[PDB]
C-alpha cells in the first residue's frame, strides 16, 4: 500500500505501464518558447465512479479533453492553444473477493472512429461528453452517432487484439488496479486541445461480471489521470 | 483464469503432436503431453507449442480434472480468457496479398 | 500440399521497408487528346493518398505513424499520327490546379512535371517527405476546424499532393485515348505505433466507418 | 507454488512426508541383470479425480498394479515379469474455504484384505478395478468380496490407529495437498507386478465433510503417481 | 568372420560401401527440437529370405516403409509424423561353392517408377507391400501396377548402368556379403516416413544363377536393415 501524492491531491494505491518504453518528457529557440506550468495540472484529477454491472459492454474516455472542465488543467486549455502532456492513468476497481470478472484497460492512440450509419458523419458531441464516459453497446446500432459495438469497439479492428496498444488486465481474481504512462503520442510537437483526441482510454469487460444474490449489484470503476510534463505556448514577447 | 478469487478447481491442458489423434477421454489426453493446471494456486498457465509452420497440425484440448469447487458466496459459472503469440522468435519467408479483403 | 519441415531462420521479409515498399498499380484513367475544349475528360488527377485500394490501405493501418518518400512510375498507353509526347505534373499541397488542359497553371515553375515521349522507359518521378509535421498519420482523432465542427479525421498534415497528367501534342487527326497506370512505392520507410488490424471491410475511401463484422468464422461447437 | 514437472506431464503443487525415511534407489550381477528404463515411467500419472461428499466412507488404491492401463508403466508391466519402483503420489483435494473436513491419506504396505463373511474367498476383482478406487463401506457387508468397513478398514484392525505407516493428514482448515514416498517395500528385491500388491493407498475421511446450502455438494479428491527409480529384469542374452 | 552385435540382435558376417562417401549423422533449435530415440531401434531387422532361382529377374524394396511393422521403428513411424535414419544393409547369399551367379545390390535413392500402362496411375499398393518384396519381370506387363520389367528397372532407365548410385556387386565366385550405408538422402532435413520413400533397395541378378542337377535349385538371400541415428520430431512443450 503506497500513498502517493500530487500537489494537494492524494490517493491511496496497491506495476506500471510505461507506454511503449518512455517516460514523458518535456519538448527540451526563441522564435517559439514554451511556458511549463508546473505548478498544479499534475494533480490527481479523479474522474466519476463508474458502476460495473453484468450487463455493462464497455466504456471510452477522449483525452487530453476528457479533463476540459478539470480546473487549471481545464483552465490553460483555454488561454494556451497548444499543448502537450503525460497522463497517468490509474485505474482501481475496489470490487469485493467473491466478484469475479476481467477489465481491458487500454489507451489506443489516435481511436478514429466510425458512424453508426455510414455515409454520413455524427454531430461531434458523440464521441466526447467531457467527463462523462461514452458506454458500448453489445450489439448494432444505427442514427447519426458512433458505432459504439464492442467486437468493433470504435476503428473497425477486432476488438480481442487490441492488447497491441499499451494496455493493463484487471483480473478481480488477482489484482484490482491499473497504471498507464502515455508520453504523449504525436507527429507535430505541440497541438491544440480541441481539435485533436491525442488518445483514447477505453476500458472493456472480457469476461463478464458475476456474483450471487447477496453481493452489491455493480463494481464501481474509479479512473484517475495525473497530467505530466504538460507543456504550453509562451504568452510574453521576446 | 477469470473467475472468482475463492473457486477452485483443476483443469487438463492436453497437446497431441500434428501427426497424432485427438484424446477421446481424459485418461488418454493425460497418457500423452498435458499440464494439470491448478487454479486456486495460480491462475495463469503459459504453455509454448513448437513445430508450428507452412509453406494437420497439433490440438490444445482442455479437460476437467477437477469441477470448479466454490463457497457458497461465490458464483459456481466462471471464464477462462486466452492468449497467443510468439514464443521467442519467428521466422516468415515470402510475402503475398492477404486473403481476407476483397 | 503436405506439411513440410520448413526450417530455416529469417525475419529479413518481415521489416517494415520488406513489407511496406512494393510498388502498386493505385490509379488507372484515360484521358483524350483533341475535341471539347472546355471538358475535364482530357487529363486526370488523382489526389495522392495512401487510401486508394484496400490492399495497400490495410498495410498502410497496421501503424499509425509513418514518413516515407515516395517513387511512382506511370505505364502510359495509347489507343485511337504523330510520336506523342505527355506530361505528368505533380503539384505540391501549395499548388495551382489546372482547371482546363490548356490553363496557365502547366506553366508553373513550381510544379515539376515530366515530358515523357512514347516508346521510352517509363517515367520516374520521386517526391520526398512532404508533410508539415514529422510522420504522415494514418488515423487522426480529431477535427479540421476547431470548436467540433466539420470534416472529421481528416488532418491536412498527412496530404501529398497532386498528380495531373495530360497530352501535350495539341491535337491530332482521329482520337487518341491514353490510358495511364501509376505505381505508388514507399521508400525509406519509418512507421511508429504498431496498430491491430482492419476486420470489417471498407466502406468509403475518406472515412474509417465500417458494418459490424464477426469476429472469427463460426464453427459447430467448441469442442470440434 | 512450485510447478513440478516429470517428462512430459506438468502438475501445478502448493511437505513430503519420506516413507520410512528412506528414499527409493536402485537395487545396487551378469547372473541376473536389471533394466532401468528411466524415460517416461517416471512422469505423472493424475488418476480419475473422486468426489468427496458428506457420506464418503473412504476409498483405496492397489498399486503398483492401479497403474496397470497407464502408459509405458502399465505396458512394461506386461514385457517384464520382474519390477521395482518408489511411487510418490500427491494428493490434492482443492475445496474452497467454507468447506470443513479431514483426510488420512496412507500407504499401507502388505495389506492383506478380509473376505466379507469368513470361511470363504472373494473373485480376485473386488480388490482392484485398476484406475478405479473401491470404496469402504460405513457398516458390515456380506458376499464374497472384501470386509470394507471402515473401523476395520482391510485387514482386522483399527482405523484410528493405521498412523503407523507412512501418513499424512489433510486438514482442509490448514492444508489441501499431501505427498508421500514410499520406498519399494517388500523381502525380496524384485517381485511381479500382477501378483503382489506391494502397497494399498487407502484414503480414510476421519472428520466428515460439511457445509452448507450453498457450496458445491463434493469435494474432488486428485490422486497423482510418479513411479521413480522403477527397474525391471533384462531380456538381452548375456 | 566378425559377429556384429547392436541391441538384442547379433548377424555373423563376413568391405563396406559407405554411400556417397558420408556416414549418416544427427542433424546437428527450440522452436523445433528433435527426439533420438537410439534405444533399440538401431537392432538389425532381418527380413525374410529370398529365394533366387534360374528364373528370378529380381527384387526391390522401398524403404524407410519397409520396416512399418519391424518392431519400435515401425511403431515410432505412427507416433512421430517426421524421421531420419541411416539403414545399414546388410545383403548375404550363403550359396555353396558349386553355384555361379552375381547380383548388384543398389539403393537408388528417389526411385519414382512408372505405370505398366501409360495414362494412368496405380492404386499405391503396388509399390510396395511392407516386408515383401516386388519382383520385376522379364518382359513387358500390362495393367493399373508398376512397369517393373528389367533392363528398364523402374524408372525408363538403362538397368546396366544403374551402377552409379550406392552399389555392391555380389559374385558367388568371390563373396556372398554386401553392406550399403545410406546417409539420408534428402532435400529437407525432416520428412513423413509414410509418404515418401527415401530410396529403393533393389537386388538385380545380372549373371543368372546355374547349378546342375544335384544342388538344391534356389540361393537363398538375406536382407538385414539397421536404422542408424534415427531421429523424430519433439512430443514435449517447450
Amino acid at each position: 500500500v503506497r500513498s502517493m501524492t500530487l500537489g494537494n491531491s492524494t490517493i491511496t494505491t496497491q506495476n506500471v505501464v510505461v507506454g511503449y518504453g518512455e517516460w514523458p518528457s518535456y519538448l527540451s529557440t526563441a522564435e517559439d518558447q514554451p511556458t511549463q506550468p508546473d505548478v498544479a495540472t499534475c494533480r490527481f484529477y479523479t474522474l466519476e465512479s463508474v458502476q460495473w454491472e453484468k450487463t455493462s459492454p464497455g466504456w471510452w474516455w477522449k483525452f487530453p479533453e476528457a479533463l476540459k472542465n478539470m480546473g487549471l488543467f481545464g483552465q490553460n486549455m483555454h488561454y494556451h492553444y497548444l499543448g502537450r502532456a503525460g497522463y497517468t492513468i490509474h485505474v482501481q476497481c475496489n470490487a469485493s473477493k467473491f466478484h469475479q470478472g476481467c477489465l481491458l484497460v487500454v489507451c489506443v492512440p489516435e481511436a478514429e472512429m466510425g458512424c453508426a450509419d455510414t455515409d454520413t458523419t455524427f454531430p461531434a458531441t458523440e464521441l466526447t461528453t467531457e467527463d462523462t464516459p461514452h458506454v458500448f453497446t453489445s450489439d448494432s446500432i444505427t442514427g447519426k452517432k458512433v458505432q459504439a459495438a464492442v467486437c468493433n469497439a470504435g476503428m473497425g479492428v477486432g476488438v480481442g487484439n487490441l492488447t497491441i496498444f499499451p494496455h493493463q488486465w484487471i483480473n478481480l481474481r488477482t489484482n484490482n488496479s491499473a497504471t498507464i504512462v502515455i508520453p504523449y503520442i504525436n507527429s507535430v510537437p505541440m497541438d491544440n486541445m480541441f481539435r485533436h483526441y491525442n488518445f483514447t482510454l477505453m476500458i472493456i469487460p472480457f469476461a463478464p461480471l458475476n456474483f450471487t444474490d447477496g453481493a452489491t449489484a455493480y463494481v464501481p470503476i474509479t479512473v484517475t489521470i495525473a497530467p505530466m510534463y504538460a507543456e504550453y505556448n509562451g504568452l510574453r514577447l521576446a | 483464469f477469470c473467475g472468482s478469487a475463492m473457486a477452485t478447481g483443476k483443469l487438463l491442458i492436453s497437446y497431441s503432436p500434428p501427426g497424432a489423434s485427438v484424446p477421446t477421454s481424459r485418461k488418454d489426453a493425460m497418457l500423452g503431453t498435458h499440464i494439470v493446471w491448478d487454479i486456486g494456486l495460480q491462475s495463469s498457465c503459459v504453455l509454448c507449442v513448437p513445430w508450428i509452420s507452412q509453406s494437420s497440425a497439433g490440438y490444445i484440448t482442455c479437460w476437467y480434472q477437477t469441477n470448479i469447487v466454490v463457497p457458497p458466496g461465490a458464483p459456481t459459472s466462471c471464464d477462462v480468457l486466452c492468449f497467443a503469440s510468439a514464443c521467442n522468435d519467428f521466422s516468415v519467408r515470402l510475402l503475398r496479398d492477404t486473403p481476407f479483403m476483397a | 500440399q503436405t506439411r513440410h519441415v520448413v526450417n530455416f531462420h529469417s525475419r529479413s521479409e518481415s521489416t517494415i521497408e520488406n513489407f511496406m515498399g512494393r510498388a502498386a498499380c493505385v490509379f488507372m484513367d484515360q484521358y483524350k487528346i483533341n475535341g471539347e475544349e472546355t471538358s475535364t475528360d482530357r487529363f486526370a488527377v488523382w489526389t495522392i493518398n495512401i487510401r486508394e485500394m484496400a490492399q495497400l490501405r490495410r498495410k498502410c493501418e497496421m501503424f499509425t505513424y509513418m514518413r516515407f518518400d515516395i517513387e511512382m512510375t506511370m505505364v502510359i498507353t495509347s489507343c485511337q499520327m504523330p510520336v506523342l509526347t505527355h506530361q505528368i505534373m505533380y503539384v505540391p499541397p501549395g499548388g495551382p490546379i489546372p482547371a482546363k488542359v490548356d490553363g496557365y497553371e502547366w506553366q508553373t515553375s513550381t510544379n515539376p512535371s515530366v515530358f515523357w515521349t512514347e516508346g521510352n522507359a517509363p517515367p520516374r518521378i520521386s517526391i520526398p517527405f512532404i508533410s508539415v509535421g514529422n510522420a504522415y498519420s494514418s488515423f487522426y482523432d480529431g477535427w479540421s476546424h476547431f470548436t467540433q465542427d466539420g470534416t472529421y479525421g481528416y488532418t491536412t498534415l498527412n496530404a501529398m499532393g497532386k498528380l495531373y497528367i495530360r497530352h501535350v501534342n495539341r491535337s491530332s487527326p482521329h482520337q487518341i485515348t491514353s490510358t495511364i497506370r501509376v505505381y505508388f512505392k514507399p521508400k525509406h520507410i519509418k512507421a511508429w505505433v504498431p496498430r491491430p488490424p482492419r476486420l470489417c471491410p471498407y466502406i468509403n475511401k475518406r472515412d474509417v466507418n465500417f458494418v459490424v463484422t464477426e469476429i472469427t468464422d463460426s464453427r459447430t461447437s467448441i469442442t470440434d
